[PDB]
């Protein structure tokens, strides 16, 4: 159906739509160009300093989420829990054996 | 306010109450309703830029008075029919003429990235063709004919002045029932076994029951074996469809099918 | 009932459709009328021809213009 | 509403040229593929004829 | 006692399974149909055979398809 | 409930899917101390029918389908009714809402 | 609470709700959910791990 | 009627039990039908012997797998 037209007057006609995409992103395509998610989280602001400003500034307005991105990778940064496995997903390898990680390790 | 402070913090900004005073009349410059036209054409190009977050205001530029372009779209997803099928299923005269009037050849309304979005906003144009205002019998039908089917927007949808509403509903509510009577329903997936079906319909004479799909001449074949006076299951259907319907707001398409049809 | 041309109230009409895409509609004065409570209530004479009295009852079926786009009438 | 005018009579007028315009929209084909209805013969011709116009 | 092919609606015709848990689907036109009226009503006529006569004994009341996919018609 | 579809069939199309399930479970014996039952074999027909086909194999349901003239039958409506009737106090725009406002009559 | 309260007894702490006003930007904050998944990731692994609370 | 099986249809069969406490089961055609109430209506054929005719006769006060396991049907 290339070709529809107005029965009377026998002219053309050429149905069309406005365009639409957003097409989609499938979970390997990200693993093509880069191997690793980069997190952009670190500031010299000194471990301790944070964790006054997530509390007192909780109220309105302070706490800044550079304040909570900087404090939450401060407590959680060690390294704890022996692999019991393997790991390796997308063709990156994350654990072998029995490593020890840490959320970090990302 | 939130989408642009991205973790800045402020409050409340706009004190006194709208009265279109300090608000709405912001955007007769002609210079102005074109930088808002550029950003968004632009920034339509490439969504992935660092600062794409300017749109959070410049979408309404984008077919700005080109509602019926966008009723149009609705249909087709709403019926599930083709690009064109739902334009052979037009039935009016008045509404094929703004119909024609849509489809004009030679205006880019197909091509992704286009000054066509922006024509009122980009001054372009002063009075739009694919305005609701212009093609308001088109609207009516493919309104009523959407809700009729089911639908969720066209509820609240602006009952045009003016037209020929009785021709135009009769032939909104046989649409919708061709559409909403019989439905696509073909095996799509299997493991060994399929349901063969190609050549098979009617061994015949049973039959006084509505055409098998949805071509157009079967219809208005059969409707013409009907008197041209739509039948009691016709009837039924669209009460069915639109009682039940509720809190809706005067002078909407809503409002006149649940009047028309829910007695 | 009692006609001319009302005897064959159980003879074939076999109508050949576009191709091998449908089937035949095998048609008869008898699926189109009872006895004389609706052929003998409009334009019902005994003068009329087999297809020119059969092409009447296409009405009763509500398929006269259903089945125009459609077979070799 | 007018005043001082005959309503018996109007209405009725009104209400018949109503009732025709109902009962009768236009409904014709107007885009087409390769096939369209036509609607020839057996238009009005057998006996039907006990509905409006 | 009229038509014809109405002789043989007290034999039946049976179809083989496509199934090895099914048996033949065994079936007679005094059985499908109500009496004969209803036989010209939905189109029957006397110029027919069995085999193309009791398959519209199977569709009118409403089985033709099932069996057109579970036996060999 | 999304937007944009094509709701008086796919509607339809999963009426049937439910239809088919609920019309008919798997039912079967399990466990037993000597005995059980069985009835693969023996099956019989000859019009005895117009009834919907057992088990939910697809293909037989649209034969099935086919025969109803394409149309649900006053039962596989029914079916809905019970379904969704009963149901109190629904958010607006869920497929909840949808359901109870087509079958619910 | 009842977990934002493992031994220390500790009440609310915000004082305006949602309302996109606190909390809000933070799920549109590239490093903050870039963190949390990392943690529900990791911790989905060791679902035994004492921490994984 | 000519058939041979359809009124005069009168012997009960000594359907030995399955349990070891019971009494056999010996029905005819009258417990299982009508007249022409079910006969014409579902199922039956006049070429069936005396099991065959029991057997899709049995079906009536609905029981064929209840006693199908309890009897040696």
């Amino acid at each position: 159906s290339v070709t529809v037209k107005r029965i009377i007057d026998n002219t053309v006609i050429v149905p069309k739509l406005p365009a639409n995409e957003d097409p989609v992103e499938y979970p390997a395509d990200y693993f093509r160009k880069s191997k690793e998610i980069p997190l952009y989280i670190n500031t010299t602001k000194s471990l301790s300093d944070l964790r006054g400003y997530v509390y007192q500034g909780l109220k309105s307005g302070n706490v800044s989420i550079i304040h909570v991105n900087s404090y939450l990778y401060g407590a959680l940064k060690d390294i704890r829990g022996k692999l019991d496995k393997d790991w390796s997903s997308f063709g990156i390898n994350i654990g072998k054996a029995g490593d020890t990680i840490g959320i970090f390790d990302l | 306010l939130t989408n642009q402070c991205k973790m800045i913090n402020e409050q409340f900004e706009p004190l006194v109450p709208e009265g279109r005073d300090i608000f709405d009349v912001w955007g007769n410059d002609s210079n102005y309703t074109k930088i808002v036209a550029a950003v968004d054409m632009f920034f339509h190009m490439f969504k992935k830029h660092e600062c794409a977050s300017f749109r959070y205001g410049t979408i309404v530029s984008r077919f700005k008075d080109c509602a019926a372009l966008a009723t149009f779209g609705h249909l087709c997803k709403i019926t599930g029919m083709s690009t064109e099928d739902v334009t052979t299923w037009i039935l009016n005269r008045e509404v094929a003429d703004e119909m024609v009037q849509m489809m004009l050849p030679g205006q880019e309304i197909d091509k992704a990235d286009s000054y066509m979005p922006y024509l009122i906003d980009f001054g372009l144009s002063s009075k739009s063709p694919y305005s609701s205002v212009k093609n308001p019998a088109f609207h009516f039908w493919g309104q009523l004919t959407a809700l009729l089917l089911r639908s969720t927007r066209a509820r609240n949808a602006r009952q045009p002045d003016d037209i020929e509403y009785t021709s135009l509903t009769t032939a909104g509510l046989l649409y919708a029932y061709a559409v909403g009577s019989s439905a696509d329903l073909a095996q799509q997936f299997c493991v060994g076994d399929n349901k063969y079906t190609p050549d098979d319909s009617t061994g015949g004479l049973t039959t006084n029951a509505p055409p098998q799909g949805r071509d157009v001449v079967e219809w208005l074949g059969w409707f013409e074996d009907q008197n041209r006076k739509p039948t009691p299951d016709m009837m039924q259907y669209a009460k069915r469809a639109v009682m039940s319907l509720q809190g809706l707001r005067e002078k909407t398409i809503g409002k006149y099918a649940k009047s028309e049809f829910d007695k | 009932a009692v006609s001319d041309v009302w005897s064959l109230s159980k003879t074939s009409m076999t109508f050949q459709p576009k191709k091998a895409s449908l089937q035949p509609l095998t048609i008869s004065l008898d699926e189109l009328f009872s006895s004389r409570g609706e052929f003998i209530s409009v334009g019902g004479n005994g003068r009329m021809s087999h297809k020119e009295a059969i092409l009447l009852g296409l009405r009763y079926k509500k398929l006269y213009n259903q089945a125009r786009v459609k077979y070799s009438l």
